[PDB]
């Protein structure tokens, strides 16, 4: 399945704070996290304050992740609406990140393939010695 | 249509309750599983947010708890007055106040704590009080023991009536919500009812009974051949003897001729010279001046006629430029929640208390007063305690208002959201002025020291070389001497001995006030002052500000407002919570209160209080070292601590060694504090499983498995027996340096 | 396996009841549950938890 | 009343009556044989 | 007393100067 | 109307457009001061930054010094003042050793508040810092002497 | 970044990955447990070590855990 | 009336010049001549710190190994005898 487009979509209404973007997201990454509401309503602002947020697409730059996941998880919750998120570089290019493969990671969903896991006890982890001189970590094997 | 709303039986009474700890938590109603579980028990008890969703039933919990509260208070000073009725010497006092040390507890004998009961005058034994209460019944005009007693009687009486009233208003008769919420009302009542008609009636007191009596005092004649109270107003001729205006009883009162009450209404100011308190004509008139005032005011708000204001109308009428929609919003805010009410009380509260501990030392409202030196000590140090403790909660609630109750969907203010969009702004400002404080108050304290060490007192900041005076407080101060003369015609004296022109007054050969000089040091010590203060509201207004999110954790408010933390992770995340800001608050309020008390004790003691010789030689406590010792930290170490602890240090033997106790047992408990602070509860889990698997060896080891302590209950016990031991440290330092020495 | 309602004795080094008893539940006869033993214990463990499972290496039925 | 005695038979009210005997117990020896440093 | 006038206020100004630009720039390369 | 906007229009940059930050008199006192002469050869800047710096400096030193109340008073506050302009622009100088690159190019913005593109400050560049510091260095020192002049001479 | 590790104790209950506030877990079919499913961390770039996921499982010992490693600006939870 | 755009990273994020100015050189041609020729040899970094820690360095040493005892009380010496200390102990 193909990831989400992200277009230029209006943003919510809002006075402005200074909990904003500063010169990460100029220099490094910033964060762009989009939804779709049945109304003009207000809800609060990861960086603190209150915003309104209009019918139809919205489209909101934070600085962090978590601030895109917390104002989502916010939205899912409270207002029983579906979002998406992407990471964005300074040269223009953007990163889908949110959720990956358009299901929620809570439920399972065929197709993922597992990362870091180790089939094994966790009391089963050799001692650090059994590492000594190598590269590699007790759980790492 | 304001009225009387009330539910019927609301809660049956049972002890069915009594016997299910933790009845008002589902959780902690399932029993103990680990040890936790009555801590918990604790720290949750009085949390009635965290017990229903419901306000009314909170609001009633609240309701029937304050009439506990004040069952409690009313017992307090039933046994106050019953000890100063029986276990006193409060009499003797009133035959010799200035050689007399007031005492009103007693110890009993056995092993060997007799020596308590030292000799405080009158031929009697005991322990000498500082809370004030003979000066304050004497101000009454209380001379018997009987009276005493019978006031001792009618306060438990109190007592039972406020207990009955919290059952009553809780289990029988439970008013509504919109009862509570009837603001305008409650305003109206408290503005005229209680504040207004208390002060008119107690200046009633004041007029018929304290004045003759006091005059008779004052007069020389023996208590007991003082005219009782009633008679003063059974027989109009002895008031008219006294102040011959009662000779036209009330009528120059209806005809506007009120010139001819200025017999015992005045306006003087200063103090009385053959007593050292405020003219009791002065404070009657005071009373019936403020009681008219408040009386007026009750009568401000709209009930159930048309007249009055409204509170939202008020409100909403002022909105700037800068403010967009200002003050509309906040009426719902605080007609629907508790803890922005108990923040904003509690500020004001608090501050009022400190307010009271001042203007108690400069203007002494009590006969034999400002020279019973301990009693004065103790009140200003107590007060002023008690005023930052309130504060801090103040900013506790204010933040748990923030967590529990804000809700910019349904309850919006545009004035706090606009706090909210620039708090960076705001506390990076409140960082950079502390900082900027610090240095150029703390700074200069270090820069006098290294000079002083190097030899090169010409360069420190003092009187006698680089100099930094209080040019506006002395301006101040002689404006203030200056006043009756100008601003003020009406008035005699001024309001104060302590600004910068006047006389001098004395009673007993000790010195009650003078005109207290203001130098290089007061500027240092008043711009520390502002310094502790500035970072005090720094960490207690960041702890408010960020509590519901902040750049590192954008949803701390799903936290709540009691948490450790969130994690190890982003560096670490230890102490985010706004509790854990009240925690460190507290230990800063400490600090600033610490430092005003020995502002205080320093000060009187060096520059006001002493002995008084014939022909006006005054021999200070600490003969004036003052100016030229508390402009070094190490004059503060040796001149202040060091040399006053003496009395305290060699308090063993003699009837203040339980102050020495005191000390000893302060400083013990303030280290042992450290060893919360300091530490993490992970080692003591352990600790505790190497001792479990002793207990379970020998067959004991407990069901309710033991648990090391919360890192917040570490935190919470860490900061109280800091506190704890701290200020009684002081405590026993100020009580038994002033004892001894005053 | 052991039966249901059995009292067995820890073996897994990392558990809270490690070298205590426990009482048997039921075992999931699924050959591919790698911890089919669900074991339930008399105190609860540092995260308030009184069951857990095992596997048929990590129980020793005693009496 | 069987709830007002299972009260009574909590760990504080329990704990203040129990070290309340006692402390009265040590008082009144210490009063009638004072001062003792044996036995 | 001569040499101290030379060598004091060479190893407590001077010598933590150097060091410590030195270090910055090293630290921050 | 209202007073307080969004910076430059945009209500999710961490600012806001106050009578403070942006009104006619501080925007155009603050643009007409040598660090923001953005088209500006830097050591220009720099000789009047530093000039300005090391004249306030010669101030504080003289009177407050260990010799204030000595003959020698300007000498030894003009010294010192003389002094903090070395350390500070050795301090300027391993700023700018360690901050650019001889190759790296400006890093100060390339937009206007309009939106249009102009010419980066060279002052974020290595040469441009570097004269910039020796701007500082060269004006300071002057300053100090023209003060101590004005002030003894 | 951070490390984070899914041990085969697992039993699928969900609870770590809806408990991460910066989305690094998720879940994927397993046949070890009956909730046919099992946890990992495929985006630990993003991980910022708070251990909030540690606090959700319920597992004896845990099947979820995190060994704080490489600091970075993500991991540092950092804004600017 | 949005703030986003892929094209112009530059705006988006709001990577603006708030007080500088693209107004040319309002300083003193002859002024500026005199500096340009005049501040130059500082303005090579490198050298500019060697000639200022080893220049800082030398004139320290220079006022420091010369101070007068009208200035330094330390290079003054004492000028009053010697007390006995403590125990007789010179
Ligand atoms: C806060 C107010 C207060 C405080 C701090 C004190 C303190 C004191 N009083 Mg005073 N007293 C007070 C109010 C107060 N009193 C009031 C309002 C009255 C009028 C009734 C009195 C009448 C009074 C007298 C006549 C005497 C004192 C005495 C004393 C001293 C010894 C107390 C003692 O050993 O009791 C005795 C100890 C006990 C009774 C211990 C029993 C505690 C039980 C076991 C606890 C059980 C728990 C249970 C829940 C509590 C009962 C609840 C009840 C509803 C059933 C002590 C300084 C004595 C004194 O000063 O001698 C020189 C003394 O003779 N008081
Ligand atoms: C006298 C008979 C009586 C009986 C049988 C009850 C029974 C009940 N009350 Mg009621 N109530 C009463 C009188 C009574 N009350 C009085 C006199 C008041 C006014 C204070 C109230 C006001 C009131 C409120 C506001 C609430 C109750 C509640 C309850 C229910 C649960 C309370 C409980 O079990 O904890 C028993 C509590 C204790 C055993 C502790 C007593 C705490 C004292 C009074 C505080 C003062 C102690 C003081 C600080 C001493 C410390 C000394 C030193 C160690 C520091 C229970 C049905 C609660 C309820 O219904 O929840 C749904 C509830 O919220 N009552
Ligand atoms: C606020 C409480 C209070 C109370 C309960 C009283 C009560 C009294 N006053 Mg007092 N009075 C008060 C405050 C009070 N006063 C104050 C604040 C002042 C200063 C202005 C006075 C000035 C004053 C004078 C000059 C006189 C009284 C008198 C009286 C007595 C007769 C009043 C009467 O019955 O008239 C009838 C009641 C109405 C018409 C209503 C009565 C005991 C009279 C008195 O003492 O006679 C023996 C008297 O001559 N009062
Ligand atoms: C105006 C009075 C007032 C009232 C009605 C409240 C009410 C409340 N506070 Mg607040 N608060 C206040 C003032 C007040 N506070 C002040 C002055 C401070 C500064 C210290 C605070 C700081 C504060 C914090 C940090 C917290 C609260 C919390 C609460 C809530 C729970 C309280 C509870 O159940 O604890 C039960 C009561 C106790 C456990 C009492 C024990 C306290 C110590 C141990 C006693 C100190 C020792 C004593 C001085 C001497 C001991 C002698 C001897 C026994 C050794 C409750 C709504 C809590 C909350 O969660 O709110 C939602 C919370 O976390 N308050
Ligand atoms: C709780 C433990 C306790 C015990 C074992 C005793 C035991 C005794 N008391 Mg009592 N006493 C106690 C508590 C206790 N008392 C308390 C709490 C009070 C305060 C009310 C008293 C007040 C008291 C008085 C006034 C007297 C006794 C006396 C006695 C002795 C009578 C024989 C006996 C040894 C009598 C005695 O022998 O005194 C010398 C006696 O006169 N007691
Ligand atoms: C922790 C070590 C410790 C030890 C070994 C002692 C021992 C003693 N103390 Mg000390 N004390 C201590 C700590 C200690 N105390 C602390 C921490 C304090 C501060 C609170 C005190 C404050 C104190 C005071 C004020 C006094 C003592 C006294 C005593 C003596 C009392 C003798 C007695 O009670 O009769 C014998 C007691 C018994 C036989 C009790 C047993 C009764 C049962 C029912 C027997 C059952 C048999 C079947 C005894 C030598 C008294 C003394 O006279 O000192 C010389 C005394 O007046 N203590
Ligand atoms: C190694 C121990 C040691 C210590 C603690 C001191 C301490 C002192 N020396 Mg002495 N010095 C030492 C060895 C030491 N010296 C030796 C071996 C010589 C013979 C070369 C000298 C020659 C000397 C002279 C001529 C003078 C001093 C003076 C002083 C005083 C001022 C500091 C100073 O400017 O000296 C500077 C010290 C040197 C130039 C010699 C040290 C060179 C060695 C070989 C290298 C040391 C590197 C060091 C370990 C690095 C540490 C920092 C690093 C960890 C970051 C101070 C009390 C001054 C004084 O007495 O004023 C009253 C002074 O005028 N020292
Ligand atoms: C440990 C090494 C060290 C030494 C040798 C000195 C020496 C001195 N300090 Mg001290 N100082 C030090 C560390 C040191 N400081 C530290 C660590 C602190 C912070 C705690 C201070 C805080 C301090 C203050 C606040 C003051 C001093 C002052 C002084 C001067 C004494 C007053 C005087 O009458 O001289 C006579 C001084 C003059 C006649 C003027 C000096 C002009 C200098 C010599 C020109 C040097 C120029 C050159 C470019 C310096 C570059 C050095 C760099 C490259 C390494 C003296 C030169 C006083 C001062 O500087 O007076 C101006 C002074 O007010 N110091
Ligand atoms: C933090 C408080 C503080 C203050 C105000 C002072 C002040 C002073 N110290 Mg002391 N000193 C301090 C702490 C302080 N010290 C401490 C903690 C120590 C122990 C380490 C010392 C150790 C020490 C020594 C050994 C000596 C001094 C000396 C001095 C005097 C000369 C200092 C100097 O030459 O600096 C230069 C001054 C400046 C560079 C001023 C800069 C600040 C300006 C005003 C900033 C302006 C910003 C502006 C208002 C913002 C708006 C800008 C807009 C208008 C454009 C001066 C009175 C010397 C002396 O002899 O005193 C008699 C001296 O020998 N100090
Ligand atoms: C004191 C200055 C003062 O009272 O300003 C008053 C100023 C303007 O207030 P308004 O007239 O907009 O207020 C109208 C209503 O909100 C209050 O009646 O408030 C601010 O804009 C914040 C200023 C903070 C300045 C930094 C501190």
């Amino acid at each position: 399945t193909p990831p989400e487009l992200d277009p230029n979509t209006p943003s919510p209404i809002f006075g402005g704070s200074t909990g904003g973007l500063l010169r990460k997201a100029q220099v490094e990454e910033f964060y762009v996290i989009t939804w779709d509401s049945p109304k003009e309503q207000i809800f609060e602002m990861p960086t603190g304050g209150a915003a309104i947020m209009r019918e139809g697409p919205n489209l909101l730059k934070l600085a962090r992740k978590e601030q895109c996941l917390a104002l989502g998880t916010r939205l899912r919750s409270k207002y029983k609406i579906k979002y998406q998120f992407y990471r964005v570089f300074p040269n223009g290019e953007v990163q889908y990140l949110h959720p990956k493969d358009g299901v929620y990671p809570e439920k399972v969903n065929a197709g993922r393939q597992g990362v870091g896991q180790n089939f094994r006890s966790i009391g089963k982890n050799v001692s650090p010695i059994e590492v000594k001189f190598t590269g590699k970590q007790p759980y790492d094997l | 249509e304001v009225k009387i709303l009330v539910d019927r039986d609301p809660i049956k009474t049972s002890f069915e309750q009594w016997a299910k700890p933790g009845h008002f938590s589902r959780t902690i109603a399932k029993g103990p599983d680990t040890t936790t579980w009555i801590w918990n028990l604790h720290a949750d008890a009085h949390d009635f947010d965290s017990h229903t969703s419901d306000l009314e039933e909170i609001s009633r919990k609240v309701f029937s708890a304050h009439f506990g509260q004040l069952s409690i208070i009313f017992l307090w000073l039933s046994g106050m007055y019953f000890h100063g009725a029986r276990f006193s010497n409060y009499e003797a006092w009133l035959n010799d106040p200035t050689h007399i040390k007031p005492s009103a507890q007693v110890v009993w004998p056995i092993v060997g704590q007799e020596i308590l009961n030292g000799d405080v005058g009158g031929g009697f034994r005991g322990i000498q009080i500082t809370s004030g209460f003979f000066q304050i019944w004497r101000a009454s005009g209380i001379t018997s023991e009987l009276q005493l007693y019978c006031t001792a009687i009618g306060a438990l009486v109190f007592a039972g009536l406020m207990l009955f009233a919290g059952w009553f208003h809780y289990h029988k008769a439970a008013p509504k919500l919109a009862w509570f919420q009837d603001v305008e009302s409650m305003l109206n009542h408290h503005l005229a009812g209680l504040l207004g008609l208390g002060s008119l009636s107690w200046a009633g007191h004041q007029v018929h009974v304290s004045l003759p009596i006091n005059q008779f005092l004052n007069a020389g004649v023996d208590p007991k051949e003082i005219p009782l109270p009633h008679e003063f107003i059974l027989n109009r001729d002895l008031l008219a003897q006294l102040y011959p205006s009662f000779a036209e009883g009330a009528t120059p009162f209806f005809t506007l001729n009120w010139s001819k009450y200025a017999d015992f209404l005045t306006f003087r100011g200063g103090l009385d010279p053959l007593t050292g308190g405020l003219w009791l004509t002065d404070i009657a008139h005071h009373h019936l001046a403020i009681a008219i005032l408040f009386l007026i005011a009750g009568h401000m708000y709209r009930t159930n006629w048309g007249i009055g204001h409204g509170i939202k109308d008020i409100l909403e009428a002022h909105k700037g430029p800068f403010t967009g929609q200002g003050h509309k919003g906040l009426y719902e805010i605080l007609t629907t929640s508790w803890h922005a009410q108990l923040s904003i009380n509690l500020a004001m509260l608090g501050s009022l208390t400190i307010v009271v501990a001042q203007h108690m030392y400069s203007m002494p409202p009590y006969p034999y007063l400002a020279t019973d030196y301990a009693t004065q000590l103790s009140l200003f140090t107590h007060h002023m305690w008690i005023g930052g403790f309130l504060i801090v909660g103040a900013a506790a609630h204010a933040a748990i208002f923030m967590v529990r109750d804000y809700d910019p969907t349904t309850r919006y203010n545009d004035l706090l959201d606009r706090v909210l969009r620039h708090r960076d702004a705001i506390i990076s400002h409140l960082n950079w002025v502390c900082i900027f404080l610090g240095f150029h108050s703390f700074g200069l304290y270090i820069h006098n020291d290294t000079m002083s060490a190097l030899g090169r007192p010409q360069d420190m900041f003092s009187d006698t070389a680089i100099q930094l005076q209080p040019v506006f407080a002395q301006w101040i101060q002689n404006t203030h001497a200056l006043a009756p003369g100008t601003t003020a015609p009406g008035a005699t004296a001024s309001t104060s001995l302590t600004w910068g022109g006047g006389d001098l007054v004395a009673v007993g050969g000790k010195v009650a006030l003078l005109p207290i000089p203001l130098g290089t040091a007061d500027f240092l010590v008043h711009h520390i002052h502002a310094f502790t203060i500035h970072v005090t509201v720094l960490i207690l207004l960041k702890g408010v500000l960020f509590a519901r999110s902040s750049r590192l954790i954008p949803d701390k408010a799903n936290l709540g407002f009691r948490f450790p933390c969130d994690g190890p992770g982003r560096g670490g995340t230890c102490q985010v919570s706004a509790w854990d800001h009240v925690f460190l608050g507290l230990f800063w309020m400490y600090n600033s209160i610490s430092v005003v008390i020995f502002h205080f004790s320093w000060k009187m003691q060096s520059d006001v209080w002493g002995t008084i010789n014939d022909q006006g030689v005054v021999t200070h406590i600490t003969a004036g070292n003052f100016a030229q010792s508390s402009i070094t930290i190490n004059g503060w170490l040796r001149d202040f601590l060091w040399a006053q602890a003496s009395q305290v240090i060699q308090s063993y033997g003699s009837s203040l060694s339980a102050y020495g106790l005191f000390f000893l047992g302060a400083h013990f408990v303030w280290a042992f504090s450290l060893m919360f602070l300091f530490s993490g509860r992970g080692y003591w889990q352990e600790l505790i499983e190497s001792i479990v698997w002793a207990h379970n060896k020998l067959k004991v080891a407990p069901a309710t498995q033991p648990r090391a302590l919360s890192i917040v209950q570490g935190r919470a016990v860490g900061v109280t027996h800091y506190l704890l031991g701290g200020i009684a440290t002081t405590w026993a330092f100020f009580l038994a340096r002033i004892i001894a020495v005053g | 396996g052991p039966k249901r309602g059995a009292k067995v004795k820890i073996l897994r080094k990392e558990s809270y009841w490690y070298k205590g008893t426990g009482s048997v539940v039921a075992v999931d006869q699924d050959p591919n549950t790698r911890y089919p033993v669900v074991v339930r214990f008399n105190k609860v463990n540092y995260a308030n938890v009184s069951t857990n499972n095992y596997a048929l290496d990590e129980i020793q039925e005693v009496e | 009343m069987r709830d007002l005695k299972t009260y009574l038979s909590v760990a504080p009210v329990v704990s203040t009556l129990w070290f309340g005997a006692l402390a009265g117990l040590l008082i009144e020896i210490n009063r009638f044989f004072p001062d003792a440093l044996i036995f | 007393i001569n040499l101290p006038s030379l060598f004091v206020p060479l190893v407590g100004l001077l010598f933590p100067a150097v060091a410590m630009a030195s270090l910055f720039l090293h630290v921050e390369k | 109307y209202q007073v307080i906007q969004p910076i430059n229009g945009d209500p999710f940059i961490g600012s806001l457009e106050t009578p403070v930050t942006s009104s006619p008199l501080i925007a155009w006192y603050l643009s007409n001061l040598p660090a923001y002469r953005t088209a500006v050869s830097p050591l220009l800047r720099g000789i009047e930054v530093g000039l300005a710096h090391g004249y306030l400096l010669v101030g504080p030193f003289v009177k407050a010094g260990p010799l204030r109340n000595t003959e020698i008073a300007g000498q030894a506050g003009s010294l010192a003042a003389g002094g903090l302009v070395v350390i500070l622009s050795l301090c300027l100088t391993i700023y700018g050793i360690s901050s650019f690159n001889e190759g790296a190019p400006s890093t100060a913005p390339s937009l206007t508040l309009t939106g249009r593109k102009k010419e980066p400050d060279q002052l974020q560049t290595a040469d441009g810092w570097a004269k910039f510091t020796g701007g500082f260095f060269f004006g300071g020192i002057s300053g100090v002497i023209w003060a101590y002049f004005l002030l003894y001479v | 970044s951070h490390s984070v590790k899914i041990y085969d104790t697992c039993i699928g209950c969900t609870q770590c990955v809806r408990a991460c506030p910066t989305d690094v877990l998720e879940m994927i079919p397993w046949g070890g447990c009956k909730a046919k499913q099992i946890a990992s961390a495929p985006r630990t770039e993003d991980c910022v070590g708070c251990k909030r996921c540690e606090s959700a499982c319920p597992t004896d010992f845990l099947s979820v855990r995190v060994y704080l490693w490489h600091e970075t600006t993500r991991s540092m939870g950092l804004a600017y | 009336s949005v703030y986003f755009d892929l094209e112009d990273l530059g705006n988006t994020t709001g990577q603006w010049d708030s007080y500088g100015s693209d107004a040319p050189s309002p300083y003193n041609p002859l002024q500026s001549k005199l500096f340009e020729t005049f501040a130059a040899p500082f303005t090579k970094r490198g050298l500019l710190l060697k000639f200022l820690i080893l220049g800082g360095g030398s004139t320290l040493a220079y006022l420091s190994a010369t101070a007068s005892g009208d200035i330094l009380p330390i290079t003054r010496g004492p000028q009053q005898p010697p007390k006995l200390g403590p125990r007789g102990k010179i």
